[PDB]
């Protein structure tokens, strides 16, 4: 068995890691105060579960995760919160004043102060770990942390951890929940440090998440906690393969492996359904053909792009519940003559899939809704490079006139970061570009 | 994050008083500092403003500071002059005569470092300071002259906090001396270079706003106060109750300040209410949003329409529709996108809270950084040459130290300062 | 109110469009990168499709079907007739055509076979009779262009034995509805036909600036459909519905119901409507083929009134409504 | 098309089915940018409290 260790980074990080942890838990039945009845081989053993959860002695499963904020407000109430008992003090750092929106004062000023410390708390969790494949990191691009100090942290894991994978869950900033007005710089510059030194990474739209809970959920003003909910279970389908057994994406070497031939294109696309309400009892169970094909209604993506305006150069099917291999090849025929999927020359034109046979599991009293069979498909379409032209342009709109780049600046930083930042993504669109005409 | 409040002058601490007042009022605070209140939701950010004291009384976290007794007598026998702490007056005698001079030089630097240490005495004991908030006015001589010496003795002492200022332009629609125009010019100099984010509140648009919406025939400074109260309430809304947001004077100069001089905010209230009266028929959101867009609901007398926002907040109180909300912003920024700059995307922000103030149902408050703010620096600047090219009154100055140049200066950057707004407003 | 933007100056189209918007008093136009609003009359370069559809509380509705240019690129056109098994094998209606590349086999594979056959082998880009005259021709041009047949028997209008084209105005809306305007146009050629020696220029090839003569039969060389209509009743006892429309219906709604899987915007976060611009030619035999399509087009200044507001009708209307038909809904 | 490398486990199976073929910086240097950093910050704030002096 191999461990992989979450890390939360800002707001944006801890709430998710709040509303995956907790379907986690939800998944491998263990209880809010740690404790397993299931697991047998008490106080350890190399079970898959195990990727996720170390044991002690006293039969607690505790979660392989670091928690970080330059602000106590948000993990105190993981502290005071249902899941207090199930994480040790030492996991959850914080400082005493966030980095006010600004991406240079979470980088320079209060993130140089912080990550030896949590590099230090980090290699605690490195330090019970047999075999160590890589980390998972929970951030956002708008906030001054989500984006500053997690391109530190990054830059850091790449040197003590050189070998070892790191994939990012990041939230894509949207106006109807923007916290900021700079969040583009903050994207921009976060992006572009960081590029290297991941090795895939799921972009969530808050504006696709935002519109989905409003339609299928039918809610009118979506809560974070509607939000994360939702975003957890997308996150529950990408990590299943590393906490269940199977032969689909069981390293974290797979994700790259599959999703990723270009090093500098590894932003996939992901695609989730069906969301059906709680409240809505009366329901029509959907059927993989029904389910499959909706993983093709930009509707349904976590970033609202136009896929048949592209090329494809992987794609994943993940199923969870009541699905047979014959139901899925049947229901891929159907719609390879209805629908524009092409590929790049240079790849098969194949879809790889993983069957789980337990149910996506449902927070009790939450918003979604029980189903029989769930489905996430992750594509590596070149259309996701509209969410980059999106955020550019609002990034040279505001820089032409430098607008607000002295909050940047009075913190160390120098306008000329802005330009390599911004060259950057310059090139990284033209990459995307190449490869889809 | 607590905040250390300070009021200099006669308008400082009127202001001042009546601001302690109403948000004291609302946090269910008594004169005698002891909670009688309904809701933990008043406790949860009280600590923001008010100190924890023995036998849990709330004390403001207030230092109220003046050159002659006259006006801080009459808070301490005011309503809620019981719940200051008497360490934190800090007067002086012979007064500051509506002398910018005298505050900034001569009268008080004798008084300065005593208001210094009982500031240091407040910073001290705060968990996380993040700055400071002054009241004061720019037409006189205490609040004008010495309310900015302390701000750049303040900025010296706490360089990475954040400097708030309310600071009430002088009119002469409600005119005190002829040499106001004098005494804000000295002191705008010093806001653009040692403030983070100041409220101009116009004396003339609070007087247009009593005289004619109001009906108020002969409105008294209580009267343009109570506006001043219910504006400084709700910009303090976010800071003072739990939000969204998470809200704090940074990330609002951060969000709110594109460039580090163009930080004068239009503050704006709605609906516009007189003293004692009530209003019975409250407000549908549709007419919320329409007023306070309105430059009859501007404090400072400058016509938006005659400039282009380039950031603007709105708070909104009470119980109401919050996607009603939204859909009516998105109105005036689809209908109105001429008077936003397009290159500063996204720059209307919307927060709500549920804890609507003292009298009204739902309200809403408006805070704008427009370049029509330069037409208030522009009267001012005008007011001050038609005196200064004949060098009238200027010996009640000179008397007391300064120079002809420090005239001439502040002419200037002022100056500087209107032509910076015109630069962004033609796009 | 509504609001939209103006981003093509030279659309001699849109130019009316927004000109009978504003002349209605619910219309606002913005500055052309302002980003709050309704409708978009976007450009011909790089129109960015990717940044529509992102703003909280707006409808965003635009004039240009991303991905039509497949169907309005010749070297697309050609590519995606041969592909697709909705229009394969050989479509009766498309003249056999090749892509040739400039520094291939089967343009000769056939070639062969029209004068081993002694058949009609004469082709067109600009025309020429012998293949070296083109293939060379091309590489002097450095742009890719296409080739394919030249129908050497063209229907004539009498007197004048007058060659022409027809060009019909097509609206699809955003709900994928194919509407056809009911009024077309013919560019005959003021001059008569050359039917050997083609080497002459401006003798044959149509083209509404290339006759540059030019307005002498009736005004700008337009016959409109009341004129051609009574000309094949009176010449050849029959109509301009049975002889020549039906088929130009079905090779619009063939083209359109083709690319629609791949452009519709059923169910996109912005909507799209686009006018189309198809080209025909008819043979002797009465037989429509399609030269080719134009996603960019333009009216007749007699028409300019009546179709520039049916737009504004079933295709800008339909999304923003205020407060007998000129189409013909083609069917599917 | 072709259904390959099927492997079927007790919670659910996997396979690939295919429809056609086809046709880092140092420590040392971390500093060198992040303390570089920190002096612009100081020679701002000096340039400040010089700037109160006079
Ligand atoms: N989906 C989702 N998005 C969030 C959540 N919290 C914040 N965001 C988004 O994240 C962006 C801001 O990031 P934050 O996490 O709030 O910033 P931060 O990491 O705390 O950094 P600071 O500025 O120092 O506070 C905004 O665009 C929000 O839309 C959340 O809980 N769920
Ligand atoms: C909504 O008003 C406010 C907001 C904040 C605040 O912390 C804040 C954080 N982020 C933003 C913004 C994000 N996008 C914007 C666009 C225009 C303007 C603003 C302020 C923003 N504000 C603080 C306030 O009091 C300190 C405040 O007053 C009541
Ligand atoms: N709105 C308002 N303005 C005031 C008040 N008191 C004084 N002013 C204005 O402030 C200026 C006088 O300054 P003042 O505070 O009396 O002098 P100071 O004691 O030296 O600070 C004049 O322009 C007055 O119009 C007040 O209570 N409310
Ligand atoms: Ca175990
Ligand atoms: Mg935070
Ligand atoms: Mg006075």
């Amino acid at each position: 068995m191999r461990e992989c260790i979450s890390i939360h980074v800002g707001q944006a990080g801890v709430q998710i890691g709040n509303a995956c942890w907790e379907l986690y838990c939800l998944e491998h039945g263990i209880q809010p105060d740690g404790q397993m009845p299931s697991d047998k081989t008490i106080g350890g053993g190399d079970d898959s579960f195990n990727t996720f959860f170390s044991e002690t002695g006293a039969g607690k499963h505790v979660p392989r995760a670091v928690f970080v904020d330059l602000e106590p407000t948000v993990i105190d109430e993981v502290r005071t919160g249902t899941y207090r008992q199930l994480f040790h003090p030492e996991q959850l750092i914080t400082g005493k004043e966030d980095a006010a929106n600004n991406y240079a004062r979470g980088h320079y000023t209060i993130g140089k102060e912080i990550i030896d410390l949590v590099l230090d708390r980090i290699r605690k969790l490195a330090d019970q770990c047999t075999g160590l494949q890589g980390f998972l990191v929970f951030h956002s691009f708008g906030g001054g942390t989500g984006s500053g100090f997690t391109s530190l942290l990054m830059e850091r894991l790449s040197v003590d951890y050189g070998k070892k994978s790191k994939l990012e869950f990041s939230i894509y900033p949207a106006p109807q929940v923007s916290t900021a007005v700079v969040e583009p710089y903050n994207s921009i510059l976060t992006t572009h440090t960081t590029l290297e030194h991941s090795d895939c990474a799921f972009m969530v739209d808050n504006e696709a998440i935002y519109d989905i809970c409003r339609r299928n959920l039918d809610i009118e003003r979506p809560t974070y906690t509607n939000l994360n909910r939702l975003i957890s279970q997308i996150v529950s389908s990408i990590t299943a393969s590393l906490r269940f057994d199977g032969a689909l994406n069981v390293d974290l070497t797979e994700f790259q492996t599959n999703l990723v031939p270009y090093p500098r294109i590894h932003f996939p696309l992901a695609t989730y359904a069906p969301v059906i309400s709680a409240e809505k009892a009366y329901h029509e169970q959907l059927s993989v053909a029904e389910i499959t094909n909706a993983c093709f209604e930009p509707a349904n993506q976590m970033v609202k792009c136009d896929p048949r305006h592209g090329k494809y150069m992987a794609c994943c099917l993940l199923y969870r519940g009541d699905v047979v291999p014959k139901d899925v090849n049947a229901a891929i025929a159907t719609i390879k003559t209805k629908r524009s999927i092409q590929f790049v020359d240079w790849c098969p034109t194949g879809f790889k899939v993983g069957i789980n046979y337990q149910p996506p599991t449902v927070v009790p009293g939450g918003d979604l809704a029980k189903v029989q069979r769930a489905v996430c498909m992750l594509s590596n379409t070149t259309a996701i490079a509209e969410a980059w032209a999106r955020l550019d342009h609002k990034f040279d709109l505001m820089y032409a006139k430098r607008a607000f780049v002295h909050w940047y600046v009075g913190e160390g930083m120098e306008e000329g970061e802005f330009s390599e930042a911004r060259e950057d993504m310059a090139a990284l669109e033209k990459d995307y570009e190449e490869v889809g005409v | 994050r607590e905040i250390v409040h300070i009021q200099a002058g006669q308008c400082g601490n009127q202001i001042g008083a009546k601001f302690w007042e109403v948000i004291s009022d609302e946090h269910g605070i008594d004169p005698t500092g002891s909670y009688h209140g309904d809701s933990d939701l008043q406790l949860e950010r009280i600590n923001v403003y008010y100190n924890e004291a023995t036998g849990n009384k709330y004390v403001p976290r207030a230092i109220l500071v003046d050159l002659e007794p006259g006006t801080m007598d009459s808070v301490r026998s005011g309503p809620f002059g019981q719940i200051f702490r008497p360490d934190n007056f800090v007067f002086g005698q012979s007064g500051a005569g509506n002398n910018w001079a005298k505050g900034h030089y001569t009268e008080g630097a004798e008084l300065v470092d005593s208001v210094l240490d009982v500031v240091r005495k407040e910073s001290e004991s705060c968990d996380c300071l993040q700055g400071f908030q002054l009241t004061h006015s720019l037409g006189g001589g205490t609040g004008s002259g010495m309310g900015t010496l302390l701000i750049s003795k303040i900025r010296e002492e706490y360089p990475d906090r954040i400097m708030n200022t309310f600071s009430v332009m002088p009119s002469p629609k409600v005119s005190d001396t002829v040499v106001e125009p004098y005494n804000a010019t000295l002191s705008v100099h010093q806001l653009v270079e040692n403030t983070d984010e100041t409220y101009c509140i116009d004396n003339e648009a609070l007087y247009d706003i009593c005289f004619r919406t109001l009906k108020l025939t002969t409105p008294t400074y209580g009267d343009l106060n109570h506006l001043v109260s219910a504006t400084m309430s709700g910009v303090t809304t976010c800071l003072r109750f739990p939000g969204q947001l998470n809200a704090d004077l940074r990330k609002l100069a951060v969000n709110m300040v594109p460039f580090p001089r163009l930080h004068f905010f239009m503050p704006g209230f709605a609906p516009l209410t007189s003293r004692g009266s009530q209003q019975y028929r409250a407000l549908t959101v549709p007419e919320l949003t329409q007023q306070m867009f309105d430059s009859k609901n501007m404090m400072a007398a400058c016509d938006p329409r005659h400039g282009r926002y380039l950031t603007v907040a709105a708070i909104f109180r009470g119980r109401m529709s919050m996607k009603e909300v939204d859909e009516q912003m998105l109105n005036v920024q689809n209908k109105n996108s001429s008077y936003f700059v397009e290159w500063i995307p996204n720059n209307v922000k919307t927060a709500v809270c549920d804890i609507p103030p003292r009298g009204l149902k739902m309200s809403a408050t408006f805070i704008g950084n427009s370049t029509a703010i330069q037409e208030l620096f522009k009267r001012i600047s005008e007011q001050f040459t038609a005196m200064f090219r004949r060098k009238a009154f200027l010996h009640w100055y000179t008397g007391e130290g300064m120079d002809e140049m420090e005239f001439t200066e502040a002419e200037s950057n002022m100056n500087d300062l209107v032509s910076e707004y015109q630069q962004y407003q033609d796009a | 109110m509504y609001t939209f933007v103006v981003r093509d100056e030279n659309s001699s189209v849109y130019a009316e469009v927004s000109r009978l918007l504003l002349a209605t008093g619910q219309w606002k136009r913005l500055r052309k990168d302002n980003p709050r609003f309704n409708l978009m009359l976007g450009e011909r370069n790089r129109l960015p499709f990717g940044r529509l559809g992102h703003e909280p509380g707006l409808v965003q509705l635009v004039n240009y079907y991303r991905g039509a240019d497949k169907l309005c690129r010749k070297a697309s056109l050609v590519k995606l007739i041969k592909t697709s098994p909705e229009l394969s094998e050989s479509c009766t209606w498309f003249p056999e055509s090749y892509v040739i590349y400039p520094t291939r086999e089967v343009f000769l594979a056939a070639y062969n076979r029209r004068r081993e056959g002694r058949e009609g082998n004469v082709w067109i880009a600009l025309i020429s009779s012998e293949a070296s005259e083109l293939l060379d021709f091309i590489d002097e041009q450095g742009q890719v262009h296409v080739i394919q047949k030249y129908l050497e028997k063209p229907l004539l209008l009498e007197p004048g034995h007058r060659k022409f084209d027809i060009r019909s105005w097509v609206l699809v809306d955003h709900l994928y509805n194919i509407y056809l305007y009911r009024e077309g146009v013919l560019r005959t050629s003021s001059e008569p036909y050359n039917s050997a020696n083609f080497q002459d220029k401006t003798c044959h090839l149509t083209n509404h600036c290339i006759q540059k003569n030019y307005g002498r039969y009736e005004e700008g060389n337009e016959m409109f459909f009341e004129e051609f209509n009574q000309y094949l009743m009176d010449a050849l006892n029959t109509t301009l519905e049975n002889s020549i429309l039906l088929q130009i219906k079905h090779i619009i709604r063939s083209c359109l119901m083709c690319i629609e899987p791949a452009i519709s915007t059923k169910h996109l976060h912005y909507q799209s409507f686009q006018l189309f611009g198809f080209d025909f030619m008819v043979d002797e035999e009465l037989k429509v083929w399609l030269i080719e399509v134009n996603g960019a087009p333009a009216c007749a200044q007699k028409l300019y009134a009546e179709l520039c507001q049916g737009i504004v009708d079933v295709a800008i209307s339909s999304v923003f409504p205020l407060a007998t038909s000129i189409f013909i809904k083609l069917h599917h | 098309m072709e259904v390959i490398e099927l492997n079927k486990c007790t919670s659910g199976q996997s396979f690939e089915v295919i429809l056609k073929p086809p046709s880092d910086p140092s420590l040392e240097e971390i500093q060198k940018k992040l303390e570089a950093a920190e002096e612009r910050r100081k020679y701002q704030e000096a340039e400040l409290l010089k700037h109160l002096a006079e």
